[PDB]
């Protein structure tokens, strides 16, 4: 019943997509080996929509871990909750795509993408129910971005009617991991516009800024960086999962941060964030999870909202609370913020309510922010591509892979075009 | 004899109908099992043994909520065919609850409702327990409520709806769902009693002495004005009211049908037992602008019709007396086409207190529905709402792309004119 | 019947008030909790059970000493509606007690007062207890007295008030706070019973044997003084005497009605042994000038009215042979237009000494409300303090950054100039 | 309800506090771990005004302790009581400014009060209702002196109707401990004049003197001065804070004492004050408080009130006493010195009385003084500047800074502007 399939792309989309799995195994009370272990019933009243149950009682996920290269397979298989996943849901190839778009989306992402299709098709076959599907990857890689793209258009083309929902890493602001950057994340961007439903923009500035002045992480790892993200993605489908007083499947926030059918970008929050040291001094209401989750510091993308105005939000909380404080909180912060949300918008808010808390917390919420803050992201993402695109540098690789200046141009205009109307509106 | 059926439709109508359910069920003496350790016909059937179940249809397009009443305490009440849920919610969106969604479950719930009526002898009518600001209790109920005209075309249709609140709100698109449901049940509806979060919240902190509510204690209070309602049908009175007395003395013109619910003797034990609520201070707390639980000040507009349901140890004498002083007040003004604007209905039965609720137990209560002009400043709000989202398009993609047409948006927002205009010349005195 | 509402402001009134309720509840022999292990009518209300909630509003603009109430033995006694509070006192600024932290709570009082009078029957009046020198207790009372006669613009509004001391002041602007709130409640009163701290202290010692005192001593003594004046309410007597009585034998013109409290037997247990305290000695007690609980020299100036309210073992015949001797005497003289200036009170009901007091049992005691024109120097001396500190200007930007202008000051001090014309002319022989 | 917000800066102001706390937590039970290990109820009826309630239940002081070097900082967390303010409370940086009121002004004075002014915004933001700001510092110093006048500045234009009262440390008569003490002192006071409710102005002279003719401490270390200053702060907040028959916030004492607003400096006092040996042989009664309070040797300031007038007096008395006693102590004490008190204002004393006296006493009570003696403090402080000012010693630091001598002019003018009005008065 509302059965999610989880697609892991790239490096970054699959070590994401590890510590995903682990933290909703541990809500859900599923060993590293599969088995049940929990304590509550309600945690296998829903366990459909993610895992598949096997024969003797053991829970698999229902993900598919696709990748360009077999190292970050071998590394997902050989480390904790590796002995989870379904062993033929392991689809990679040998040559790692370098970090082109092209050759991740034309050229090995081909053969590939039939492969992971066919699993796909399988995993939706037995599903009873497909509520719709997740994504994650990351916009400035190589297999990730432009495979991720390739398998969502393919899979957008077989199942239009699903909930297609992707977390994507974007491009930090100051410092870039990867020199083509620009171009990986242009052509993504004008691929997820039009076959995606919801697009959780994540940066890992943000998360390093959330880590360093909020966790107070001397050494902050990928490992907080995916924990966090991955808290994210629980709370969401946990409002889908859980029982609540006031429930909220994928389409549900769809429906109310969806607008028009291309302002579908949103910056993510988790708001119990807090130091070991001053979890001692916090008291844990709803007043202060939505002032944190509010908080311009609190957003997991490198967009400051005070730059533009919120056209909707969502608030996931998760915990018993009384409806009647979080009402009154969300009526407070538009009150207050009436500058900083959009006017023709009435009730800018879509509150949902789960029962269950996440595992070691008593109250929780997350924060998914539709704002015409990520023009601030798209513009510095097209400075960046016409900037190297003008002088044509690192396009030899893409034109010999069997791309085009054609599609680049057209990608440019798409997300120029994006920009355009976030600004309008 | 009596029978009625009440349907509750949405996470807010079926945890309304939770508490509503508890509360008969402590006031008639059924153990939540069914069974008991008449009065209670017009709400409970008894199967043979003492098994009584419910007449009640449980209906939502999500399962959780059902679920909920499905493994609580009340697992073993309901009928467990009555307790109807869907596999995907209508996300907040009139037209999956109306036209996409809600045509895969109407089916089972009209055959399940025909069931119920074919064991009924005689029905009064239905009471439609829904929130105005939800996908499924909007586009589901205003589907149910036209389908129920076409085969029920002449039994009673009373509906108890949350009405959006002015300021606080747990969605974005309330505008456009209460507005299309607005003008689909408008056409197809008796009488809609109306209430509002907001109000109920500031009743609370005011009276209860509760800063930290839930919907619980909202669903309480509720479930109090319910039972009030429907006393005369379960109890025995010295002035009985059906439903039928409703709908002939609070609806004025066709349109004209949406009341708002009130009720005097909220407060605490120890306020209580400081306080000597009398029918003439219950009255007049009845009438108190701040205890009105819709959030709109009766004294920006006129009353058309006021129906006091006192229960418990109530005198009719004092009563009148209650009545011939509200009268004489002239901060409560009537409208002049309504010279006597009071239908009074007295029953024997005390309101009963539910053990871990925080309404004190009192000796009489009574429960005030009065239709008037005030709603016209709500539903101005509301339809400006709707004009500055609809102006901007804003959402409409979600509807449209879900069985529905921009032509609907326009024709809705042209009746809630209509409503409008009509509450502004009624609200007028005759020349 | 005669019910009559008492209301307490700021902390002097609030303790003052502590005491007199402590001294009715023992009068009536109602227990700290409200009930009783009619006479307690126009103070009390019974609510079904042997509750006896007290007939007042405690109002400050200060958690603590409310708070202090809230958790004292009395805890039970009280409504908890009607011990209003705010969160930041007034600071000894009448600005901040009238336009800035009054005007946010006034509404809450007023509506307090507002069922506490429909609670009533018949509402003789109101008893305002606050003291002159404070924030709350001058600009919060002025407000709430001007509201008052906006809403009961004809009950006795009669107001105990602590008029500054002559010499020892524990605050730097009292004047300014006095001289305002003699001008606004003097424009909206009745009967201002006024008394000091030093002049009670002085009694104390010279009568009680007390050489420290708290003010724990002045308000057993000045609850003593409101229970003889409201024991023709509460009690059967010879001669009853009720609020308007007071308001009538009192106030010769609109604006000299000020007149100073006097309690006779004030003495102590060894002494009251000794002694035969009889009517003669406590009428002679009451006329001299060093038992008068207002800092003020009788022989300085002409009594124009005089309200003996005696209680207790009490004869007519020895009270007029008292108050014939009294007239006999020439150290005390009266205005040339007053050949009649005693209104006499008799109650059956003896004094009720509060256990852990010091005023000694009698078998009676007399009362003594008096109008003379001997408070005109009392006036002089504080209007003489306001002009003093607003020559220099002093304290000022605390009042103006709150609210107020210097022509309020200004118009204040003119009002008082024209109070003090007023006396001097009602004190001189009519030629 | 009524929160008041605490500020310390430069090395007097964070000793000062860190007493200050201790002496606070002493009162309301606080263990220095946050706890509440009291016996009263009392003490957490109004825990909130200086406490902030953390989720364990433990009371975070609602202090920040701002510094531009980080040695007062980590001393003040090594040591007891440290481990009671929140850590994100700690705004320091890493050069001192030396003891240049420029550099804590204009240069670093900038940096750090944007992140201390972040801080008091949260902080605020976080109180329910605020009664106002205090603020530990010392005028001759560097950091302190400059950045507490900074910060002043910046929260008086963002607060203009709270209470801004300030607990100053004046430069001594006789020895100076800083060689550039005038110019900073000049330039606070300047600053001060405008942007305070309520300067208390201290000398550690004067506290010397206390120690050793009074206190007879053979060796007074500046625990024992900070000691006597916490006390003098305690006693005002807590006749805001304890129940009394006659209460008194800092608005209350600040409408009674400032007759005019430039006219709102202070000599503060403390009336039982025993040597440990003398502690047998005196009685604690009203009057000998009174006496003592009143005796120009127990003054905080060495500022002899014999040579000048009393504009105003407010003493706060704390414990279970008699109000005929007080009332009669200070009209006996107005009419004794009536050469001492100005007679345009009738009644120069303003009486508060809290029930709750400090422990281990039964009777205490505060002094504060209005007087026209603070001219003499400001008459040397005059004096010294233009000492310096005509030959322009040490005056290239502070135009390097960044400042002008139109400012030196323009404090100077300001300050023989107050000593003319105070000798007008």
């Amino acid at each position: 019943m509302r059965e999610i399939v989880h697609i892991q792309a790239g490096q970054c989309g699959n070590q994401i997509g590890a510590k995903f799995w682990e933290v909703i195994s541990d809500e859900h009370g599923i060993d590293p080996s599969g088995n049940y272990v929990g304590d509550s019933d309600l945690q296998l009243e829903r366990i459909s929509v993610y895992y598949n149950e096997a024969s003797s009682h053991k829970y698999v996920p229902r993900a598919i871990l696709v990748d360009l290269e077999p190292g970050t397979m071998d590394s997902v298989r050989s480390g904790a909750f590796g002995h989870l996943f379904r062993p033929d849901n392991f689809i990679f190839g040998q040559s790692g795509a370098g970090n082109n778009w092209a050759k991740g989306h034309y050229t090995e992402g081909a053969e590939l993408v039939d492969s992971v299709l066919d699993v796909v098709r399988k995993e939706c076959e037995n599903c009873d129910c497909l509520q719709g599907f997740q994504l994650t990857h990351s916009l400035g890689g190589g297999t990730g971005s432009g495979m991720g793209t390739l398998l969502i258009s393919k899979v957008r083309e077989e199942y239009p009617d699903r909930i297609m929902n992707t977390f994507s890493v974007v491009p930090s602001p100051k410092v870039s991991d990867t020199v083509v950057e620009p171009y990986n994340a242009t052509l993504s961007i004008h691929q997820l516009v039009e076959n995606t439903d919801e697009t959780y923009c994540i940066d890992n500035e943000a998360l390093y800024d959330i880590c360093f002045r909020t966790l107070k992480l001397a050494t902050p790892t990928y490992g907080d960086l995916n924990h966090l993200v991955s808290a994210t993605m629980s709370g969401v489908t946990t409002s889908l999962r859980f029982p609540g007083q006031l429930n909220a499947d994928l389409r549900k926030l769809a429906v109310n941060m969806v607008p028009f059918p291309r302002l579908h970008f949103f910056m993510p929050g988790f708001a119990p964030l807090t130091a070991r040291g001053s979890q001692q001094y916090r008291a844990l209401t709803v007043p202060e999870l939505t002032q944190q989750m509010f908080d311009a510091k609190n957003m997991m993308a490198a967009c400051d909202p005070r730059h533009g105005r919120y056209l909707t939000v969502a608030t996931v909380f998760r915990g018993r609370m009384s409806m009647k404080e979080v009402d009154e909180q969300m009526l407070a912060i538009q009150s207050k913020n009436s500058s900083y949300f959009v006017e023709w918008i009435p009730n800018n808010v879509k509150v949902a309510v789960c029962d269950i808390p996440p595992r070691g917390l008593k109250m929780s919420s997350t924060f998914i922010g539709n704002s015409t803050a990520i023009q601030e992201l798209f513009k510095r993402i097209s400075e960046q591509f016409t900037a190297m695109f003008r002088r044509k540098a690192f396009l030899h690789w893409y034109t010999g892979e069997g791309m085009d200046e054609m599609e680049f141009t057209e990608a440019e205009s798409n997300m120029n075009d994006l920009v355009s109307e976030y600004q309008q509106y | 004899m009596r029978e009625c059926i009440s349907i509750h439709v949405g996470q807010a109508g079926v945890q309304i109908g939770n508490a509503c359910w508890e509360l008969y069920c402590l006031e008639h003496g059924i153990q939540p099992d069914g069974q008991m350790p008449d009065s209670f016909n017009t709400f409970f059937s008894e199967t043979g043994a003492g098994k009584h179940v419910p007449r009640a249809v449980f209906v939502d397009l999500e399962p959780t909520v059902i679920d909920e009443v499905r493994t609580g305490t009340y697992r073993q009440l309901f009928h467990p065919e009555q307790l109807i849920t869907g596999k995907e919610d209508a996300a907040n969106n009139y037209a999956r609850g109306h036209y996409t969604i809600g045509k895969e479950i109407i089916d089972l719930v009209l055959d399940r409702i025909r069931k119920l009526a074919d064991q009924c002898t005689g029905l009064q009518g239905f009471l439609v327990f829904h929130s105005f600001g939800g996908g499924t209790g909007s586009g589901f109920t205003s589907l149910l409520m036209e389908r129920l005209s076409v085969d029920y075309g002449k039994k009673s249709k009373l509906e108890f709806s949350i009405y959006p609140a002015p300021q606080v709100s747990t969605a974005v698109v309330e505008p456009y769902n209460s507005i299309l449901t607005t003008h689909t049940t408008l056409e197809h509806s008796d009488c809609a009693f109306m209430v509002d979060n907001e109000a109920i919240y500031d009743i609370c902190r005011r009276n209860l002495d509760i800063e930290r509510p839930t919907y619980t204690n909202l669903n309480r209070l509720i479930s109090q004005i319910v039972s009030s309602i429907t006393a005369s049908l379960r109890f025995d009175g010295a002035l009985n009211v059906d439903l039928t007395d409703f709908q002939t003395n609070l609806v004025p013109y066709p349109r004209i049908h949406f009341p708002l619910a009130t009720y005097a003797p909220v407060i605490s034990a120890e306020k209580a037992y400081h306080e000597q609520l009398s029918v003439a201070e219950i009255t007049n707390a009845c009438f108190e602008p701040a205890n009105q639980m819709v959030k709109c000040d009766p004294r920006h507009g006129k009353y058309m019709a006021c129906c006091l349901l006192y229960r418990g140890d109530v005198v009719p004498k004092d009563v009148n007396a209650a009545i011939a002083t509200i009268k004489t007040k002239r901060s409560i003004q009537f409208v002049d086409w309504c010279p006597t604007g009071f239908k009074v209905g007295i029953n024997y039965q005390p309101p009963t207190v539910v053990p871990g609720g925080d309404l004190a137990k009192v000796q009489r209560a009574v429960c005030m529905l009065s239709n008037t002009t005030a709603i016209a400043e709500a539903w101005a709000r509301l339809d400006h709402k709707f004009d500055l989202m609809y102006a901007k398009r804003a959402f409409v993609h979600w509807y449209v792309g879900e069985g529905m047409e921009e032509g609907e948006f326009s024709e809705a927002r042209e009746d809630m004119a209509a409503l409008e205009k009509d509450y502004e010349e009624v609200g007028v005195d005759s020349v």
